[PDB]
Protein backbone atom coordinates (compact mmCIF):
# COMPACT_ATOMS: atom_id res chain seq x y z
CA UNK A 1 0.00 0.00 0.00
CA UNK A 2 1.14 3.48 -1.10
CA UNK A 3 -0.32 7.05 -0.47
CA UNK A 4 -2.41 6.99 1.93
CA UNK A 5 -4.35 10.44 1.78
CA UNK A 6 -7.29 11.69 4.49
CA UNK A 7 -9.63 11.56 1.38
CA UNK A 8 -9.02 8.08 1.97
CA UNK A 9 -7.27 7.03 -0.89
CA UNK A 10 -3.92 5.31 -2.17
CA UNK A 11 -2.27 2.73 -4.54
CA UNK A 12 -1.82 -1.24 -3.57
CA UNK A 13 -0.15 -3.86 -5.63
CA UNK A 14 0.36 -7.54 -5.06
CA UNK A 15 3.32 -9.67 -4.84
CA UNK A 16 3.75 -13.71 -4.73
CA UNK A 17 3.92 -14.84 -1.69
CA UNK A 18 7.72 -15.56 -0.48
CA UNK A 19 8.91 -13.36 -3.64
CA UNK A 20 8.87 -9.66 -4.05
CA UNK A 21 10.66 -9.71 -7.35
CA UNK A 22 6.82 -11.64 -8.19
CA UNK A 23 3.98 -8.80 -8.94
CA UNK A 24 0.90 -10.04 -10.25
CA UNK A 25 -0.11 -7.86 -13.04
CA UNK A 26 -2.75 -5.34 -12.94
CA UNK A 27 -5.26 -7.52 -15.38
CA UNK A 28 -5.37 -10.21 -12.51
CA UNK A 29 -5.77 -7.79 -9.72
CA UNK A 30 -8.78 -6.72 -11.77
CA UNK A 31 -10.32 -9.83 -12.16
CA UNK A 32 -9.74 -11.14 -8.88
CA UNK A 33 -11.46 -8.24 -7.85
CA UNK A 34 -14.33 -8.50 -9.72
CA UNK A 35 -15.01 -11.45 -9.23
CA UNK A 36 -14.74 -10.91 -5.11
CA UNK A 37 -15.98 -7.16 -5.10
CA UNK A 38 -19.34 -7.93 -3.67
CA UNK A 39 -17.32 -9.97 -0.54
CA UNK A 40 -14.71 -6.59 -0.25
CA UNK A 41 -17.67 -3.88 -0.12
CA UNK A 42 -19.52 -5.86 1.97
CA UNK A 43 -16.54 -6.01 4.29
CA UNK A 44 -16.97 -2.31 5.00
CA UNK A 45 -20.58 -1.39 4.89
CA UNK A 46 -19.73 0.28 1.12
CA UNK A 47 -21.17 0.05 -2.49
CA UNK A 48 -19.03 0.26 -5.01
CA UNK A 49 -19.77 3.43 -5.84
CA UNK A 50 -18.48 4.27 -1.88
CA UNK A 51 -15.26 1.66 -2.59
CA UNK A 52 -13.80 2.95 -5.97
CA UNK A 53 -10.97 1.07 -7.45
CA UNK A 54 -10.08 3.41 -10.29
CA UNK A 55 -9.76 1.65 -13.42
CA UNK A 56 -12.01 -0.74 -12.63
CA UNK A 57 -15.89 -0.06 -13.50
CA UNK A 58 -18.72 -1.85 -12.18
CA UNK A 59 -20.92 -3.57 -14.94
CA UNK A 60 -23.94 -5.13 -13.00
CA UNK A 61 -26.84 -3.30 -13.41
CA UNK A 62 -30.15 -5.07 -14.89
CA UNK A 63 -32.72 -3.04 -15.23
CA UNK A 64 -36.37 -4.35 -15.39
CA UNK A 65 -39.70 -3.37 -14.07
CA UNK A 66 -42.46 -4.02 -16.59
CA UNK A 67 -42.39 -7.50 -18.90
CA UNK B 1 -58.76 18.30 -32.84
CA UNK B 2 -55.70 18.97 -30.91
CA UNK B 3 -56.82 19.45 -27.38
CA UNK B 4 -57.43 15.63 -27.81
CA UNK B 5 -54.55 14.63 -28.93
CA UNK B 6 -52.42 16.19 -26.30
CA UNK B 7 -55.35 14.57 -23.54
CA UNK B 8 -54.15 11.22 -25.61
CA UNK B 9 -50.66 12.39 -24.25
CA UNK B 10 -51.88 12.51 -20.70
CA UNK B 11 -53.16 9.03 -20.37
CA UNK B 12 -50.24 7.45 -22.21
CA UNK B 13 -48.27 9.03 -19.15
CA UNK B 14 -51.22 8.11 -16.65
CA UNK B 15 -50.95 4.84 -17.97
CA UNK B 16 -47.19 4.27 -17.81
CA UNK B 17 -47.50 5.95 -14.13
CA UNK B 18 -47.88 1.89 -12.36
CA UNK B 19 -44.19 1.32 -12.14
CA UNK B 20 -42.05 2.30 -8.64
CA UNK B 21 -39.19 3.09 -10.91
CA UNK B 22 -41.59 5.25 -13.23
CA UNK B 23 -39.96 4.59 -17.02
CA UNK B 24 -38.91 8.16 -17.54
CA UNK B 25 -36.75 7.75 -14.52
CA UNK B 26 -33.50 6.11 -16.07
CA UNK B 27 -31.62 5.64 -19.47
CA UNK B 28 -32.20 2.62 -21.76
CA UNK B 29 -28.91 0.60 -21.20
CA UNK B 30 -26.94 3.72 -22.37
CA UNK B 31 -28.41 5.10 -25.62
CA UNK B 32 -25.82 7.67 -26.39
CA UNK B 33 -28.77 9.93 -27.24
CA UNK B 34 -30.57 9.02 -24.23
CA UNK B 35 -27.16 9.68 -22.87
CA UNK B 36 -26.69 13.35 -23.42
CA UNK B 37 -29.60 15.46 -21.77
CA UNK B 38 -31.77 13.49 -19.20
CA UNK B 39 -34.17 10.13 -19.40
CA UNK B 40 -37.28 12.48 -19.08
CA UNK B 41 -36.40 14.19 -22.61
CA UNK B 42 -35.54 10.71 -24.17
CA UNK B 43 -38.82 9.29 -23.02
CA UNK B 44 -40.88 12.05 -24.48
CA UNK B 45 -39.27 12.47 -28.26
CA UNK B 46 -38.19 8.66 -28.41
CA UNK B 47 -39.99 6.35 -26.17
CA UNK B 48 -43.55 8.12 -26.24
CA UNK B 49 -43.20 10.21 -29.56
CA UNK B 50 -40.44 8.62 -31.69
CA UNK B 51 -40.17 12.43 -33.14
CA UNK B 52 -38.06 12.90 -36.70
CA UNK B 53 -36.03 15.90 -37.18
CA UNK B 54 -38.47 18.13 -39.64
CA UNK B 55 -42.34 18.57 -40.32
CA UNK B 56 -41.11 17.22 -44.16
CA UNK B 57 -40.47 13.64 -42.27
CA UNK B 58 -43.35 11.75 -41.64
CA UNK B 59 -43.64 8.15 -40.77
CA UNK B 60 -45.79 5.56 -39.80
CA UNK B 61 -48.55 5.61 -36.97
CA UNK B 62 -47.93 5.06 -33.53
CA UNK B 63 -49.77 1.85 -32.49
CA UNK B 64 -49.38 3.01 -28.75
CA UNK B 65 -50.43 6.69 -29.24
CA UNK B 66 -53.20 5.54 -32.01
C1 LIG C 1 10.36 -14.27 -8.35
O1 LIG C 1 9.68 -13.50 -9.33
C2 LIG C 1 10.55 -12.93 -10.34
C3 LIG C 1 9.68 -12.12 -11.26
O2 LIG C 1 8.76 -12.96 -11.96
C4 LIG C 1 11.31 -14.04 -11.06
O3 LIG C 1 12.22 -13.46 -11.98
C5 LIG C 1 12.01 -14.08 -13.26
O4 LIG C 1 12.09 -15.50 -13.16
C6 LIG C 1 11.85 -16.19 -14.40
C7 LIG C 1 11.93 -17.67 -14.10
O5 LIG C 1 13.21 -18.01 -13.57
C8 LIG C 1 12.86 -15.75 -15.46
O6 LIG C 1 12.54 -16.36 -16.70
C9 LIG C 1 12.80 -14.23 -15.62
O7 LIG C 1 13.77 -13.78 -16.55
C10 LIG C 1 13.03 -13.55 -14.27
N1 LIG C 1 12.98 -12.11 -14.43
C11 LIG C 1 12.00 -11.34 -13.94
C12 LIG C 1 10.71 -11.35 -14.70
O8 LIG C 1 12.16 -10.66 -12.93
C13 LIG C 1 12.07 -14.88 -10.05
O9 LIG C 1 12.75 -15.96 -10.68
C14 LIG C 1 11.12 -15.43 -8.99
N2 LIG C 1 11.87 -16.24 -8.05
C15 LIG C 1 11.35 -16.81 -6.96
C16 LIG C 1 12.31 -17.07 -5.84
O10 LIG C 1 10.16 -17.11 -6.88
C1 LIG D 1 -40.15 5.46 -35.37
O1 LIG D 1 -39.84 4.20 -34.80
C2 LIG D 1 -39.26 3.26 -35.72
C3 LIG D 1 -39.05 1.98 -34.96
O2 LIG D 1 -40.27 1.47 -34.44
C4 LIG D 1 -37.97 3.82 -36.31
O3 LIG D 1 -37.47 2.92 -37.29
C5 LIG D 1 -38.25 5.17 -36.95
O4 LIG D 1 -37.05 5.75 -37.45
C6 LIG D 1 -38.89 6.11 -35.94
N1 LIG D 1 -39.17 7.39 -36.57
C7 LIG D 1 -38.76 8.55 -36.05
C8 LIG D 1 -38.82 9.73 -36.96
O5 LIG D 1 -38.34 8.63 -34.90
Amino acid sequence: VANLKPRISFNFFVTAPKNVSDIIPRTEVEKAIRMSRSRINDAFRLNDNSLEFLGIQPTLGPPNQPP
Amino acid sequence: LYYNTIISWIMWYLFNSFQEPLPWSDCPLYVDECARSSPVDYFWYRETLNISTSISDSGSIQWWML
